[PDB]
């Protein structure tokens, strides 16, 4: 039964990506007065299928060490796919009591995937476009943790579907919105999305590159679930979870969609202007807002329940 | 055997000709007519024609300009750096056969001395929709493969 | 004659100066950027349905020779 | 059986420490200590340190090791050497290799060894706590009580880090 | 036209959909038709082994009533 | 006085964001000891009951122990249930 | 078991796509330093030393629900303004410039 269950949910993870690189190029399409992919098949519904099919029949064009080529692709899609596995739709598929703690301590470890391909990578100019990589993830992994923590002092706890407790009555972007604003943004940079897609952009100035553009687009899918849980919770009527399902997914691409919005509204971050974005604008404020969301329970005797 | 063979080229041929990848070698002229096939009248990306492709996720190089001597070893290095299948569309007189430079010391007479080509375009530039002629006939082209069906008679 | 593309000086005075510190902390420019691409989402594409459309030319159109009789 | 877990990850600990303690490329060594740390999560996690468990991936694995890579790719090896090419650490590997499957043999056929010391081999399972039904975590009330009770651990700690900084500022200014 | 997108975001939307969907009915099947049953505390996870016992059939989700008194 | 809003309108036209970061940050370390509320958050901590309450052997001069739960001696939370 | 069962698919499917991925019909029959640079380093230094605090407050969260509220909003703000002024340090003495 369980294994049913994980299951429906990877391969419908798959087919999500899938066709959200159909819906990127239409709405950026259309937001350029085009229309994008509407040949192959009606309204361009087969244009993921057939790219898929190219590339996994596209020749596989050496590695400077085979067991780290090989194990880069793997590790970026299983933990892409690992990090879904406690979110609350509105039940887990595992049920944490620290799920906001391994989703965590889960998305640390992908930027192994790019530390590995760019050692594997036996060009010296490839690995070095890797380390800028790094640095710009760990970056931004510092205000998304403080920003988490600064969140979960209003909700009691690290786990997630506590956050759907915690805002019955009102979404947790209202008192918040401040966190919610850099939150939004450092899961842009987290993801290496424009303006923040530095690795694309520095470059140019079959397969396995499918494998890493999935584990990509699912953890692009992944984060704007964790924005709509964090900080637009759904009420979950027991009774009747699919109206909890219906509403969550709604918001969920809905951010997934603001995520191509933004992509075709600005250009790019210099690399040291999107490090300074970090050093000295986003984390000062985080920290003060972190001092701030701890204190504030505090003074208006609002703390939440442990459990 | 016959009937799998068929359709199984069949799909593989929809799914390469529905999905081709151009890198652009945008060395002249003909490259603004070449954006104007990406631009919203025409928007090649509506084919599956995606705007710009790196040149290792690459299926179809576009010559798209003057080649000179000074540039032919860097076209054919980025050439044999394709995956295959890979294809070559000439674009205009020059990378036809050098065109209005034909006579040139400097200008090689026609890409087709340094790669193979698929579909020569004509014009001085060709339209953007002389150009969109030819990467559709070049769809028609791949539609015609065979692979296979030589694969299992061998 | 001729004209300045970029000399003017920012006023001073408290409401500028709050009205700037909101802009740089509330993205408000960038939010007006939002604007203009969601309504061109909403707006017609200007995509014709090649080879079944065909972009117009005019008689003196230069294209393929060819030699004529009487 | 899944009642000798802890054993198993324990059996598995030991073999990626001789993995990195033989000393490949540090790539690999890297590698080696990554394993090892993930299982050593799993041995903690299964005596109930849930909190402490996901600090090593967290911090050790995600922080710390991340770091350790990091330096490796720009100042100690770009291209690792092809794994157990060297003599002495195929040697060393191997005879650390040998050394813990026999321990392992003998302490699974008599569940009991003394290598040096007194070992029992039952199970770790058997000096398991048999009474809990509290409705909290108490690795998470201990942890907690860092800011009531650890207030000079607090300071020290804190202070510490700041120094952190400021001297490695000091040693990297050349 | 801009509804055109539709079809794909549709789609996209189903197979999102059907992770939480199938969860929450896995679960009912699973579980007697009621939630899984929640025990992130040693507390809970006493009770629900004393419903085990209790419920004779080794099943944490059979619940007994007064017809047990 | 004077010389100290001239310096804050100068940051708050070159350092808005430095600005409110220090302004949050005094807000954090000073309103805890000026809100009549944060008296209430000591109370509700101490109100709730993680062990159980050991009962304690009656001697016969304890008059402010209460026998039954329901008995009027005691802490009340009426005033929790109020807030 | 469950989670061990997600954890164990979710990498065995990846190690298979991974698999079909480099092997598929094709049909056919013919230790140095990185150049390198200072301020990364210190990047992923500061990364860690940053994320060394963030360990010491993740247990923020349940620290509120003691009863001791006096000793443990002191402490929490203590230690995020100790890094507010290791970033203090950081930025006046030149360590978040990507210049020279
Ligand atoms: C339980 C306890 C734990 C057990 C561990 C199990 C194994 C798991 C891994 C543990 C880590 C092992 C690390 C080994 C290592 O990396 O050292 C590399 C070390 C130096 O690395 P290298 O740079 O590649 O040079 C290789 C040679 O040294 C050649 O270098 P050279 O340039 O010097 O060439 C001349 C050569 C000259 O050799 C000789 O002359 C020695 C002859 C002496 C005859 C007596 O030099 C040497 O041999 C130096 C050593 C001399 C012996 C020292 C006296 C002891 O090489 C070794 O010595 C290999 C020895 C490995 C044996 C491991 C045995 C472990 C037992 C420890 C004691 C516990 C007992 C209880
Ligand atoms: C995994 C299975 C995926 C199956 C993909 C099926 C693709 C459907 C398809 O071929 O599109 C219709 C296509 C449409 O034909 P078309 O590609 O020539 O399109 C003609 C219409 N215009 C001019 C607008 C381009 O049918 C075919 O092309 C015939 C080949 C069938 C390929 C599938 C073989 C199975
Ligand atoms: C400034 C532009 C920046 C762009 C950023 C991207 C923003 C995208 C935001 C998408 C989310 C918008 C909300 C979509 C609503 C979907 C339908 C819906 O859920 O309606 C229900 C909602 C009230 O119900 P509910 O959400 O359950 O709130 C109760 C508290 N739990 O009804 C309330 O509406
Ligand atoms: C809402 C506001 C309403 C208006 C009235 C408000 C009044 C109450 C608020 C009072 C607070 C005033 C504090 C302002 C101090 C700002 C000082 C400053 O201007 O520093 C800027 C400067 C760095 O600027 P730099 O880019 O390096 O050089 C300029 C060249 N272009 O110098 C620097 O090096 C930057 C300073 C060092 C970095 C410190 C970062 C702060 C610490 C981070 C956490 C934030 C505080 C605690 C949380
Ligand atoms: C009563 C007590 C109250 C106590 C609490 C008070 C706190 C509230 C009042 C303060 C408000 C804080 C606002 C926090 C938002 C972050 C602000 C910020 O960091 O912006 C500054 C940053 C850099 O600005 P810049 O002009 O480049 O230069 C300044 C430094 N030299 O500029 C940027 O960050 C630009 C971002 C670049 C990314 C562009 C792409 C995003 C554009 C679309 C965003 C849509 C909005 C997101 C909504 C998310 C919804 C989930
Ligand atoms: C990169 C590869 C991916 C590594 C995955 C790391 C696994 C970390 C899981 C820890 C998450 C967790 O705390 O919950 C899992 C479970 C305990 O569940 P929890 O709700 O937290 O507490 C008990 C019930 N209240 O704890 C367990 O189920 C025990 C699992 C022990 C085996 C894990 C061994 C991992 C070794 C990886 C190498
Ligand atoms: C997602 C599931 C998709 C299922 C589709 C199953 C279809 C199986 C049949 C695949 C046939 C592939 O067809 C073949 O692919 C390889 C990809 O390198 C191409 O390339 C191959 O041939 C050329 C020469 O022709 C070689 O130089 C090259 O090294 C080799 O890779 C071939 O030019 C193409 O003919
Ligand atoms: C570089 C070092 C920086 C160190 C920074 C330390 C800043 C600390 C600032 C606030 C510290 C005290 O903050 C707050 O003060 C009020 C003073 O009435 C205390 O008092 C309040 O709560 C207590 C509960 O314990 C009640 O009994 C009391 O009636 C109530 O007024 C709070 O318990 C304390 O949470
Ligand atoms: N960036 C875009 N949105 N367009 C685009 N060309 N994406 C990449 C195409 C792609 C890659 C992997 C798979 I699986 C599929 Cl189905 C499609
Ligand atoms: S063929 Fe004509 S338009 Fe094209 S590059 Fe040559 S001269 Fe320019």
């Amino acid at each position: 039964m369980f294994m049913i269950n994980i299951l429906m949910l990877i391969i419908p993870i798959l087919l999500a990506v899938a066709f959200l690189t159909l819906v990127e190029r239409k709405v950026l399409g259309y937001m350029q007065l085009r229309k994008g992919p509407n040949v192959v098949g009606p309204y361009g519904l087969l244009q993921p299928i057939a790219d898929a099919i190219k590339l996994f029949i596209k020749e596989p064009l050496a590695t400077s060490s085979a067991s780290m080529f090989i194990l880069a692709p793997i590790m970026a899609l299983g933990l892409a796919l690992t990090m879904w596995i406690p979110l609350p739709m509105p039940y887990p598929l595992i049920n944490m009591n620290l799920g906001v703690l391994f989703m965590l301590a889960m998305s640390s470890l992908a930027v192994y995937s790019i530390l590995w391909s760019g050692w594997a990578s036996n060009s010296k100019y490839a690995l070095i476009g890797a380390l800028r990589a790094v640095a710009q993830t760990i970056s931004y992994e510092v205000t998304l943790a403080i920003i988490l923590l600064s969140v979960l002092l209003m909700s009691g706890s690290f786990t997630l579907s506590t956050l759907i407790t915690t805002q019955e009555q009102m979404w947790l972007i209202l008192p918040a919105w401040p966190l919610a604003m850099m939150w939004f943004i450092s899961t842009l940079a987290e993801t290496n999305r424009a303006p923040f897609d530095l690795t694309e952009g520095e470059s140019e100035l079959a397969g396995p590159f499918a494998l890493f553009f999935m584990a990509e687009y699912a953890n692009i899918i992944m984060m704007n679930i964790f924005t709509a849980i964090l900080f637009l919770g759904t009420s979950h009527n027991p009774h009747m979870p699919e109206l909890y399902t219906i509403n969550f997914t709604i918001k969920s691409l809905l951010l997934t969609m603001s995520f191509l919005w933004i992509r075709a509204s600005y250009p790019r971050f210099r690399y040291d202007q999107l490090m300074h974005l970090l050093w000295k604008n986003f984390l000062p404020l985080t920290l003060a807002l972190c001092m701030w969301h701890v204190s504030l329970p505090i003074l208006t005797s609002g703390i939440p329940p442990q459990t | 055997g016959e009937y799998v063979v068929a359709k199984l080229d069949d799909l593989i041929n929809w799914a390469r000709r529905s999905s081709l990848w151009p890198m652009t070698f945008g060395l002249a002229c003909c490259a603004v007519e070449m954006m104007h096939m990406a631009a919203p009248r025409y928007d090649m990306d509506r084919f599956g024609v995606v705007f710009r492709a790196s040149p290792r996720q690459s299926d179809v190089m576009i010559v798209a300009g003057t080649l000179t001597n000074k540039m032919a070893p860097a076209l054919r290095k980025v050439y044999d750096q394709m995956p295959e299948p890979r294809y070559v569309v000439s674009m205009g007189s020059c990378a036809n056969g050098g065109g209005y430079y034909h006579y040139s010391y400097s200008v090689v007479r026609g890409c087709d001395r340094i790669v193979p080509v698929d579909i020569y375009v004509p014009g001085c530039p060709p339209t953007a929709e002389a150009l969109l002629y030819g990467i559709l006939q070049l769809q028609k082209k791949i539609k015609r493969e065979k692979r296979l069906r030589i694969w299992y008679r061998r | 004659t001729y004209k300045y593309v970029n000399l003017r000086e920012p006023s001073m005075d408290m409401k500028s100066v709050t009205d700037r510190a909101a802009q740089t902390l509330l993205w408000t420019e960038l939010i007006r950027g939002l604007g203009m691409t969601l309504s061109y989402l909403f707006r017609e594409p200007a995509t014709i349905n090649y080879p079944f459309e065909k972009g117009p030319l005019s008689p003196r159109f230069r294209g393929e020779h060819a030699l004529r009789r009487y | 059986m899944m009642l000798y877990i802890v054993f198993i990850l324990s059996v598995i600990f030991v073999m990626g420490f001789v993995g990195f303690s033989s000393k490949p490329s540090p790539i690999y060594g890297g590698l080696g200590l990554i394993v090892s740390g993930g299982v050593g999560c799993g041995i903690v996690l299964n005596f109930g340190g849930s909190f402490l468990g996901l600090m090593v991936f967290l911090i050790y694995l995600g922080g710390m090791m991340v770091v350790f890579g990091y330096t490796t790719a720009m100042a100690t090896e770009q291209y690792p050497e092809i794994w157990l090419s060297n003599k002495a650490v195929l040697g060393a590997f191997v005879t650390g290799l040998l050394m813990e499957f026999f321990m392992v043999y003998y302490v699974l056929k008599d569940k009991e060894v003394e290598v040096v010391f007194e070992f029992n081999g039952l199970g770790d399972w058997v000096i398991y706590d048999t009474g809990d039904s509290g409705f909290f975590s108490e690795e998470a009330m201990g942890i907690a009580a860092l800011y009531s009770y650890g207030t000079w651990l607090v300071i020290v700690t804190g202070w510490s880090l700041l120094i952190g900084v400021v001297v490695i500022m000091e040693i990297t200014r050349g | 036209m801009w509804f055109e997108v539709l079809p794909g975001i549709a789609v996209m939307g189903v197979c999102l959909f059907i992770p939480g969907m199938a969860t929450a009915r896995i679960h009912r099947f699973s579980n007697g038709g009621k939630e899984k049953r929640v025990a992130h505390y040693p507390y809970q996870w006493y009770l629900m082994e004393r419903d085990r016992r209790v419920s004779g059939v080794n099943r944490s989700y059979v619940s007994k009533g007064l017809e047990n008194i | 006085a004077e010389r100290v809003a001239a310096f804050l309108k100068n940051v708050w036209a070159k350092e808005p964001v430095l600005v409110a970061s220090f302004a949050i940050a005094g807000l954090a370390v000073i309103l805890p000891t000026l809100s009549p509320y944060t008296k209430y958050s000591l109370m509700i901590n101490r109100a709730t009951p993680y062990n159980y309450p050991v009962p304690l052997r009656d001697d016969g001069n304890m008059p402010d122990v209460p026998s039954h739960p329901q008995d009027p001696q005691g802490p009340s939370l009426e005033w929790l249930k109020r807030l | 078991m469950n989670l061990m069962l997600a954890l164990l698919t979710n990498f065995t499917l990846a190690t298979l796509l991974v698999i079909i991925a480099f092997w598929l019909p094709q049909l056919n029959v013919y230790s140095a330093r990185l150049p390198f640079s200072m301020k990364f380093f210190l990047v992923a230094i500061t990364f860690l030393l940053f994320d060394l605090e963030i360990a010491l407050l993740l247990p923020l969260p349940w620290a509120s629900q003691t009863a001791n509220l006096n000793t443990m909003l002191t402490m929490a703000l203590f230690l995020i303004i100790l890094l507010a002024v290791s970033l203090a340090y950081e930025w006046t003495q030149k360590g978040l410039e990507w210049t020279e």
